RNA sequence: AAACUCAGUUGACACAAAAUAGACUACGAAAGUGGCUUUAACAUAUCUGAACACACAAUAGCUAAGACCCAAACUGGGAUUAGAUACCCCACUAUGCUUAGCCCUAAACCUCAACAGUUAAUCAACAAAACUGCUCGCCAGAACACUACGAGCCACAGCUUAAAACUCAAA
């Protein structure tokens, strides 16, 4: 076989596997990089909740908490969290542009955890919701 | 536009010169810088054409008139007389190889 | 019976060729600036190829090559331009040499 | 005209899809449907969740009904459709073979744009 | 021809009286509309 | 409007079109045809029973009987559309067409348009 | 030109060939040149269909010795 | 008079003119595996005629049958469907 | 309602996640995901929305034309080959 | 393959509104935009994190410390030699265009 | 800062708005029209032709009844400020939506009228090269003036038409 990017199709035969695990089965962590917050949730393959981190939770304040610094403060402690909580490899699936957006995965990293994927579900409307209007300052 | 008359037709978009009217034209050029040349005249080679440079200037030289293949500082026929002298003879004729 | 210009362009070597595209002609190298070889192939321009990393000293100034030409004259319209911009060059792919 | 019906019905077994086939069928013939053929374009996992009648489905039959019908026929065909709940979806089109290939003789391509701009200095 | 062509198509049409059967026949068959496209030009159809 | 039944305007003629299955005529009546197909009978009918040569159709009496069928295609649509303002705008100007081309053919062949008005029931009334 | 169709003709059936033009020499006679010529004579022999034409002037070249390759 | 001028006809040396991919066939919107090389393997987002290479019919022919059958029930719309990512690849789209 | 794991997914190689970010980035860029979200922050009224679109339209215009021009010109880089005369 | 013009500019014989409406004229001009204008990061948030769990005691964070110290030095090297090796640059480029300038008008 | 204890995952779920396609330039008379299906449907074998009528006319706005996710004049609060009746942040309303009427205004601008034709001897400047024929509408210093009066209008702080007096040598 040959290393393909796209992940494994449910329901199709596949080889690969992480800590004798299939890939659907592999915990899930839940970023979402806000403008001015990073949250981090580590859901079961069964969406069972396991870990939880937040700038505002990791003691950041106020603006502190839109850094990649926080960002990274935050992942590891969902990482360790998770860790404790017997997670090995992690499927992440971001929703933001926030400035969490990759230190957060850095931080979930250096808390040990590993990453076989990377997934953007940031909502994108086909035009449905009218967002706020423009600043001009 | 102007060089339609003189162009037989087009080749595969490649232009192809009458050469009839090519005959006629360097017949009547040739006979007029003859006369030049017979009447004494100042006959000046010009062009740009660097890859050329060199041997319009060793004909110009070989032939016993003048050759200008290098850049045309303004003003070297209106200007003539302050950029040479009041006295300086202007060319008789100017031979252009690449206009 | 004397030839005219319509007679010797049809008969003539260009016009019995077709479009340049993809087509073998025969140069010769008339010179070379360090591993840049100018090559005539007959045409209107010449073209500009690289000397060959193999064989490359075998390439000198009379040399006769194989080129395989895909435009006789490299031109082009760009935007806003009211002429075509032209760089004064055949386009040709050096094969080797002719022996 | 020549109308086509794609039909994605709630998955289950043969009597019940042969029922429900035959219901349909029914409406149209009913409606004043000249049927001209019927194929099974077989059991498939529906690209999305789609939610039909207080059911959630994510596997469904598809099925081309091929047929002939009036106008005004159409709006109560598809009222029928959605009344029936073995329908996950029901669409009607106008069959494509109505519709003649035109033959494009090549992609022309568009030239520079030219005479824009005055040709003045500037 | 049109009418002549469509004359000898209505004998095939699902009526009111061969429905079951045709029914059952389209419930055992299969129709592929599924064919991708090469750069080339060249039609791909699956196998089955 | 023609019967259901009637047959569309490409198939009227075609031998043997009374020797098929009545399937086959259903599919070939105006049943199982769109609105533009009934149009084209009517107009047909108005032409055959009124202009004194049906083949010739840019004839002004041909154009005429055209748009009083548009005429009526549009009232149609109106009578249920009643908001749809770009085909009150057609219905409109085709009134104005087919009175100035009512004009014209008064002012040129009399007879025929009084034939033209009877047949189509238009009543012509001179403009304030 | 009307040896252009044949031009034409040819370069599509054979592509370019393999002997190069020489385009110093004026007097020069490409491979499809000499097809064009035996063309030439073979209608002015007064046969007209064209595409008999062209595989009686390939054949003939053949004879002659010419190698025409077909492109496809 | 003179047989070597010129003549006035076309240009014998004419290249034919290039024929998108799809010109000639008929595009369905039930032909999901045709559709779906036209769609981002990740996004779903149709790609635009600089990238398929298809003539401008082809191209609104195309969106037509991906938007018919994204809303019908036929394709996925946020992805391209699994199932054909490894068609033969005819956008000129390169990720990596 | 779609399948989740299947939009937007990359597979990191060897867990080189940096790399795997970089390709999904230009995935969506490519895509112009970023842009959109981008844009979509704030309202862009639909005047101003027109109004950029016909100015990227143009900046593209002139850019693609001005990269055919330098390919086209870039033959002409070589040295001087009648240095002095 | 450059989008068309060909009806695109509010310009007579145009029967269609305009679609592009260019805030400068479209016009190829003879030069090119100049060239527009943390490192090392990691090592440094490693060094720090041991100094915050070790107070700061740089006896037992000398490898981390020596790692900071090391990759600021290969920033400066990065940093020298890219700058020399940038020194097609936009003035070779202009030079180029001015050999073949465009010619918005009739000569 | 204020504001909320609502936040995250998964599932169910609109009378809201219609990513990518679109690097396409099409439809319509203009305003406008870019999710899908269907029905009806896009006037004139000659061109011009409304202050002289008919039918339309984005957004805003009034009337009466529903929907209300989000956005949001006004309003309230938090900031900023010398002040802040603003710009920045939060909440919420009329309103944007559907139905039936009204209203009939836009930088309603492609500021380039319709039709037919030419590229020849150019052309104040800039802009989107210059003109020919024909027709309709419009214009005749600036400001007073999208004004007052008169008139018409479902309009009642409105719209259309629209002057004059004083003033200036400019605009
Ligand atoms: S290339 Fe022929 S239909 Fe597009
Ligand atoms: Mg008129
Ligand atoms: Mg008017
Ligand atoms: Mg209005
Ligand atoms: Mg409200
Ligand atoms: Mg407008
Ligand atoms: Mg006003
Ligand atoms: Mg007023
Ligand atoms: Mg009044």
């Amino acid at each position: 076989t040959k290393f393909s990017i796209y992940p494994p199709i449910p329901g199709e035969e596949s080889s690969l596997r992480w800590a004798g695990k299939k890939f659907e089965e592999i915990p899930i962590a839940h970023i979402k990089a806000s403008h001015n917050n990073t949250q981090i949730q580590v859901v079961s393959a069964s969406n069972e909740p396991l870990a939880f981190a937040s700038c505002g939770t990791e003691g950041f304040r106020n603006a502190k908490k839109g850094t990649g610094i926080a960002a990274q403060t935050a992942g590891i402690a969902a990482a360790a969290r998770a860790k404790q909580k017997g997670v090995i490899h992690i499927r992440v699936v971001v929703k933001g542009l926030g400035p969490g957006r990759l230190s957060a995965m850095h931080g979930l990293i250096m808390g040990g955890l590993e990453v076989i994927s990377i997934t953007d579900n940031t909502p994108i409307p086909h035009n449905g919701c009218r967002p706020r209007k423009a600043r001009k300052l | 536009r102007f060089m339609e008359p003189y162009i037989f037709g087009s080749r595969l978009d490649h232009d192809i010169i009458d050469l009839e009217q090519t005959a006629t034209h360097l017949q009547l050029a040739l006979n007029f810088t003859a006369h030049m040349a017979y009447r004494k005249g100042i006959i000046l080679f010009i062009s740009r054409n660097r890859q050329f440079s060199y041997l319009i200037e060793n004909m110009a030289r070989d032939c016993g008139e003048y050759a200008h293949t290098r850049y045309f500082r303004g003003g070297m026929l209106t200007n003539a007389r302050l950029l040479f002298g009041p006295t300086v003879r202007l060319p008789d004729l100017i031979i252009f190889l690449h206009t | 019976n004397v030839e005219s210009f319509a007679s010797m362009l049809r008969h003539s070597p260009l016009t019995q060729m077709g479009p340049a595209k993809d087509k073998l002609v025969i140069g010769r190298i008339f010179h070379i600036v360090e591993n840049d070889l100018y090559i005539d192939f007959g045409g209107k321009f010449h073209c500009v190829c690289r000397r060959p990393e193999v064989d490359g000293e075998k390439y000198q100034k009379g040399t006769r090559v194989r080129l395989r030409l895909l435009d006789l004259e490299l031109t082009s319209r760009f935007l806003g331009a009211t002429t075509d911009t032209t760089v004064l060059e055949a386009n040709a792919v050096l094969l080797g040499i002719q022996e | 005209p020549r109308y086509e019906l794609a039909l994605i019905l709630k998955a289950m077994q043969r009597p019940e899809t042969a029922a429900t086939l035959k219901r349909t069928i029914e409406a149209l013939m009913d409606r004043g449907a000249i049927v001209r053929d019927l194929e099974n374009l077989g059991e498939r996992a529906l690209p999305y969740r789609i939610s039909a009648h207080s059911q959630q489905h994510n596997r469904g039959g598809y099925f081309l009904v091929d047929f002939y019908a009036p106008t005004a026929a159409v709006e109560s065909m598809v009222e029928h459709l959605s009344r029936d709940i073995d329908v996950i979806r029901g669409n009607i089109v106008k069959h494509p073979l109505t519709q003649e290939l035109k033959e494009c003789e090549g992609i022309v391509p568009v030239p520079l744009a030219e005479k824009l701009y005055s040709t003045k200095k500037r | 021809r049109e009418v002549l062509q469509l004359q000898e198509e209505v004998k095939n049409f699902i009526t009111r009286e061969n429905l079951e059967a045709r029914v059952e026949a389209a419930l055992d068959s299969r129709k592929n509309y599924n064919w991708a496209i090469t750069r080339e030009g060249l039609v791909v159809r699956p196998q089955r | 409007d023609p019967p259901p039944s009637t047959l569309l305007k490409d198939y009227q003629n075609v031998p043997g079109i009374e020797k098929v299955d009545d399937v086959v005529k259903r599919l070939l009546s105006l049943e199982m045809a769109n609105k533009k197909e009934m149009l084209k009978i009517k107009q047909e009918q108005f032409m055959k029973k009124i202009v004194a040569n049906p083949e010739d159709t840019r004839s002004l009496e041909a154009r005429i009987i055209a748009l009083s069928v548009k005429i009526r295609s549009y009232e149609e649509h109106l009578e249920k559309h009643r908001k749809d303002k770009a085909h009150k705008r057609y219905l409109l100007m085709s009134i104005d067409q087919r009175k100035k081309m009512l004009k014209n053919l008064r002012n040129t062949n009399y007879d025929v348009f009084e034939k033209i008005c009877w047949g189509l029931g238009i009543e012509y009334t001179f403009p304030p | 030109y009307h040896e252009d169709r044949i031009r034409a003709k040819f370069y599509s059936v054979y592509g370019s060939g393999q002997r190069a033009f020489d385009l110093f020499n004026p007097n020069f006679k490409s491979t499809c040149q000499r097809f064009v010529e035996k063309y030439t004579e073979l209608q002015k022999l007064g046969e007209t269909d064209e595409e008999k034409l062209f595989v009686e002037t390939g054949k003939a070249l053949l004879a002659e010795g010419v190698i025409l390759r077909r492109v496809g | 008079s003179n047989e070597d001028l010129p003549i006035s006809m076309e240009n014998p040396y004419k290249e034919p003119l290039k024929k998108c991919i799809l010109c000639g066939k008929h595009v369905d919107y039930k032909n999901v595996q045709l559709l779906s090389q036209f769609v981002s393997p990740f996004t779903g987002c149709i790609y635009g005629r600089h990238i398929t290479g298809l003539c401008g019919k082809k191209q609104k022919e195309i969106t037509k049958a991906i938007k018919r059958a994204q809303i019908m029930g036929f394709m996925p719309v946020t992805y391209k469907d699994p199932a054909y990512l490894k068609d033969p690849k005819v956008c000129n789209i390169r990720y990596r | 309602k779609h399948l989740k794991f299947i939009a937007r997914t990359v597979m990191v190689q060897e867990g080189n996640v940096e790399s795997a970010y970089r390709t999904l980035n230009r995935i969506l860029t490519m895509d112009g995901l970023i842009e959109d979200i981008k844009h979509r922050r704030y309202y862009e009224k639909p005047c101003r929305r027109r109004q950029r679109e016909s100015y990227e339209r143009c900046r593209r215009i002139y850019n693609m034309e001005m990269a055919r021009k330098i390919n086209f010109l870039m033959r002409k880089n070589r040295a001087d080959p009648w240095q002095g005369c | 393959a450059t989008p068309s013009l060909r009806g695109r500019l509010a310009r007579f014989g145009n029967p269609r509104k305009p679609v592009l409406k260019p805030n400068k004229p479209l016009i190829l001009a003879n030069r090119v935009g100049e060239r527009r204008r943390a490192t090392c990061i990691t090592e440094m948030s490693v060094m720090m994190a041991c100094w915050k769990q070790n107070e700061f005691r740089d006896d037992a964070c000398r490898k981390e410390i020596q790692g900071f110290l090391d990759c600021a030095a290969r920033a400066q090297e990065a940093r020298k030699m890219r700058s020399i090796q940038e020194t097609l640059l936009p003035n070779k480029l202009n030079k180029l265009l001015q050999r073949f300038p465009n010619k918005p008008y009739l000569s």
